[PDB]
RNA sequence: GGCAGCCAACGUGUUGGCUGGGUAGGGGAGCGUCCUGCAUCCGGUGAAGCCGCCGAGUGAUCGAGUGGUGGAGGGUGUGGG
RNA sequence: AAGUCCAAGAGUGCGGCAGUGAGACGGCGGGGGAUAAGCUCCGUGCGUCGAGAGGGAAACAGCCCAGAUCGCCGGCUAAG
RNA sequence: GCCGUAGACGGUGAGAGCCCGGUACGUGAAAACCCGACGUCUGUCUUGAUGGUGUUCCCGAGUAGCAGCGGGCCCGUGGAAUCUGCUGUGAAUCUGCCGGGACCACCCGGUAAGCCUGAAUACUUCCCAGUGACCGAUAGCGGAUUAGUACCGUGAGGGAAUGGUGAAAAGUACCCCGGGAGGGGAGUGAAAGAGUACCUGAAACCGUGCGCUUACAAUCCGUCAGAGCCCUCGACGUGUCGUGGGGUGAUGGCGUGCCUUUUGAAGAAUGAGCCUGCGAGUCAGGGACAUGUCGCGAGGUUAACCCGGGUGGGGUAGCCGCAGCGAAAGCGAGUCUGAAUAGGGCGUAUCCACACAAGAGUGUGUGGUGUAGUGGUGUGUUCUGGACCCGAAGCGGAGUG
């Protein structure tokens, strides 16, 4: 049996052109009024996976 | 290029052989040759062997006394594998050894083997292996005596030659192969390697080509 | 002369397998799983962050859709082409293959990386603003297929 | 291939058994029960083998001392001149001076009093 | 006085300096059992197994050292499971 | 700025494999309690037991001395 | 010495090509059946084909389509296409009708509501011939022995245990003790330390004989010192020492079982009467990650399948690497955001030298050196599977009372 990759880790991580893994940042979907642009503008946009959810990303990922 | 000189029968020499540098003469890889002839003995190995693990074990789908009360341990079927006559844990399936050996190595070990024999001055080509038309060990062994004193030779006939097949079959020491199914593992085995002629024609005009 | 009995594996090559659960010595009674426990007995997914929102959930999902009437190229810059072709000459998508540049059976787009010093008279289904410069400095046809 | 454990065991059954021959009740015929005293036997004869040298000495003190009273001498004052005096001789061959060569022994107990310091509590 | 780990020095393996309690656990190297490819050796002038003696190794253990009993198969090297 | 520096077998980064996530007592600083508990909750480049044998405390995990590679029928000491 | 188209495998008093059944290789069918071939026989065309020109009729009806409620499709009702069940409603015959993921237009494809069809594929109750880095009597089928038997249950149903004398019975004539059983002589046999209680014959357990020790003594049953007695190996005299070895041990010091699980157990916490057998990290997959090792290497590699009595030879379809950035259109050593040559994100393997700028942490440009993956296989984890082994109360389906 081949392995299956889970459907969430799929559609919430990347990789880049050298392996790092990427996502998005959070409390940005709604609620923004009283969110002031400054905090807005640092919420958007990709991070680099932490270094400590690496290894369980890349276990979600690939399998 | 090494060469090799044609014996007949009848004890005379017809001609001669060029063994090709690119099949004869290349540097032997003991752990390649190793790795072939051992995927080569896995896929020999049947597997057919079996044991009934707790599931195919006949009766035992009932718990045998009450979970309490009985001063007993508890048990859950009467072919629990710590039961004489239960199940096995793990124990035999049948299964298939034979692994994937890319082609590549199977080839540069099969010439590995083929050019020590020729470094050590082991191939011998033949015309024919007895005078045609009919079968004869005595006439086969008496040639293969003058040719090698050796115990095990590999021959290395053509497909439609019946004579020296059934000539050469009874022999103790005597494996016979067709050039097609070369082997590294057949090549080791022999002491000698005993070409017809058109056998070596054959397999260097296929490996070459 | 190299018998089977010869026939040995390269040095590393083979590692002894691990037995678990032999005895005191090696790796007793409990075979590398400490004391009880639920890793005592049989394991955790992957997907489990005991209790609390998943990081694959408390995430939102990248944004953007897929596209599948997308059209993919297999690119080959202007640098391997003079590597290549030391000599010039025609160069279509058959050469292009043959040298091992691009996959068999694709569409090709040309990007103008390295250096071109060669004539050269390339083919392909499609070309960069920098390799269509580069190759017609040198005094060669971006043919356009 | 299904092999069976016989051989191996008793090898280390029959290894421990004879070790412990000798023993009383079920130490000596059950293979269980051997082993245990086995582990206990081996931990205390490594234990003793350490207290054994310390007991030894003991002993011999305890004979130094009774000749050299025996000698108008205490055993602390003897052990000072005769560190004092530059005699290495250890308590081992003292002892046996004492059992065997009373005279000797005499003679070094003259030579610890002669070495001896004349008021053995003056500050000094 | 014997052994081992790490490191250094000099050389085609010795010397030296430090170090060597240990549960969960991690790492390295090994003994014994069976079945096998290949090569060798022993066996009704007595194999295996079992019971002893006399010994051996740092450990699992060993005795192509020897007696008794027994009556037909084993050992060794190097690989495979 | 030095020290240790044929070692602490030190720090830092990444990766393979973990176990742990019930602690205890003793010394100092505190809370709760009656300034009780072999009580309970915290702090501590504090210690020991846990996972630590040997000596002393009569016996006596957590106190004092001291960290067991092996042998010796050698010597000097620690707490006592 | 001989045979060998025969040296496969078994038996025969211990390892047999030449003693036997056989083996290689050839021969054999009255009858029955199964295949083919040629015929009688049957059918069909021959009152027959062709290439052309212009109009009416026909081209599968309670059907398609639509609506309501469902099923199934990657698609869980979603914008829901295609297929399909029940209930209503219900069309046209070719400028017709159906499909091209709601729908509309255009182009494209096809011609529903009639029916038959081999091969490639799946399986083995049964029959024949073979094979095993499968088991060898607590194993292997439950069943090598009376086996679905004995036994248990009203019933559905559950369900065992029990192999080996010897080469040949040559299975102990006869005598003695004994009511017999059993034995002692005598015989058979190479062996009766093979006597139908029978190959080998271990441990627990139970005796008999011999040596040392033990009835003033508080013993996790040992350990370290150790008198005495006894037995051996040597040298020497009449019994006395040694580089000795063994067996017992009067007496002295020290000394709180094993395992689980615990802050902590000799614990008066748990488990174990004893011995001998058996009883727990395994396997599958081009699976995922990491790390060895081997082949090739800017390339590596085949899957199905085809041909070989084999492990060999072919097979380019695919997969991985070779360009990235972006939601995407797209652009591309750059790209996205942005009005921005204005900053930032990601990327151009990495290093070295040289210039230009800056000391807001260094950047930007020219040169070089140049980029390492992939396929087998060992190991450690991991995924899907009963997944290291054992254990509930209970839940469903069908039956028996």
């Amino acid at each position: 049996p081949k392995a299956k990759t889970h459907s969430g880790a799929s559609k919430r991580f990347r990789r880049t052109g050298t392996g790092k893994i990427v996502r998005q940042k959070a409390n940005r979907r709604h609620l923004l009024e009283h969110k002031p642009t400054k905090r807005t503008r640092r919420l958007d946009g990709r991070t680099t996976v932490s270094a400590a959810d690496n290894s369980r990303i890349n276990k979600l990922l690939n399998g | 290029t090494l060469k090799v000189d044609v014996k007949t029968p009848a004890g005379k020499t017809d001609g001669s052989v060029e063994l090709p540098a690119e099949l004869f003469d290349v540097e032997p890889n003991i752990a390649l040759m190793h790795q072939v002839v051992t995927a080569q003995l896995a896929a020999k190995r049947q597997g057919t062997h079996s044991t009934k693990t707790r599931g195919e074990v006949s009766g035992g789908g009932k718990k045998p006394y009450r979970q309490k009360g009985t001063g007993r341990a508890r048990q859950g079927s009467t072919r629990a594998p710590q039961f004489t006559g239960g199940g096995t844990v793990h124990g035999p399936k049948p299964r298939d050894y034979s692994q994937r050996t890319p082609k590549k190595m199977i080839a540069a070990a099969l010439r590995g083997a083929l050019s020590d024999r020729a470094r050590n001055d082991r191939i011998h080509a033949v015309t024919e292996l007895v005078e045609g038309q009919t079968p004869s060990t005595k006439s086969a062994k008496t040639f293969l005596g003058t040719l090698t004193e050796n115990k095990k030779v590999l021959v290395v006939i053509g497909r439609t030659d019946e004579v020296g097949a059934k000539s050469v079959r009874n022999l103790p020491g005597v494996h016979v192969i067709s050039p097609d199914q070369l082997n590294t593992y057949d090549v080791l085995n022999a002491d000698d390697v005993v070409f017809s002629v058109e056998a070596l024609n054959a397999y260097i005009s296929a490996n070459s080509k | 002369v190299i018998k089977l009995h010869d026939l040995k594996p390269a040095p590393g090559e083979k590692k002894a397998k691990t037995r678990v659960g032999r005895g005191e010595g090696s790796k007793g009674k409990t075979a590398g799983r400490g004391t009880k426990g639920t890793k005592a007995r049989k394991n955790v997914p992957v997907m489990f962050e005991g209790g609390q929102m998943p990081i694959h959930m408390r995430l939102p999902k990248l944004k953007g859709f897929k596209n599948r009437f997308r059209t993919e190229y297999q690119v080959v810059n202007v640098g391997d082409i003079n590597k290549a072709f030391p000599q010039g000459g025609t160069v279509g998508v058959d050469e292009l293959v043959a040298k091992g540049l691009v996959r068999k059976n694709s569409l090709v787009k040309v990007l103008g990386d390295g250096k071109l010093t060669v004539k050269v008279d390339v083919t392909a289904n499609k070309f960069s603003g920098s390799a269509r410069e580069a190759i017609t400095a040198a005094g060669g046809s971006a043919t356009e297929l | 291939a299904r092999v069976k454990r016989a051989l191996n065991a008793q090898k280390k059954r029959r290894t421990v058994l004879k070790a412990s021959k000798g023993y009383r009740g079920q130490r000596s015929r059950l293979y269980r029960k051997a082993k245990e005293q086995q582990l206990h036997s081996l931990t205390y004869a490594y234990r003793d083998r350490r207290a054994r040298k310390g007991e030894f000495r003991k002993l011999w003190i305890s004979r130094i001392n009774a000749a050299a009273r025996a000698n108008d001498i205490t055993y602390n004052r003897l052990i000072q001149g005769l560190k004092a005096a530059g005699v290495e001789v250890d308590r081992k061959n003292l002892a046996e001076l004492a059992v065997s060569d009373p005279a000797a022994f005499t003679a070094l107990v003259d030579v610890a009093r002669a070495a001896l310091p004349e008021d053995v509590n003056a500050p000094s």
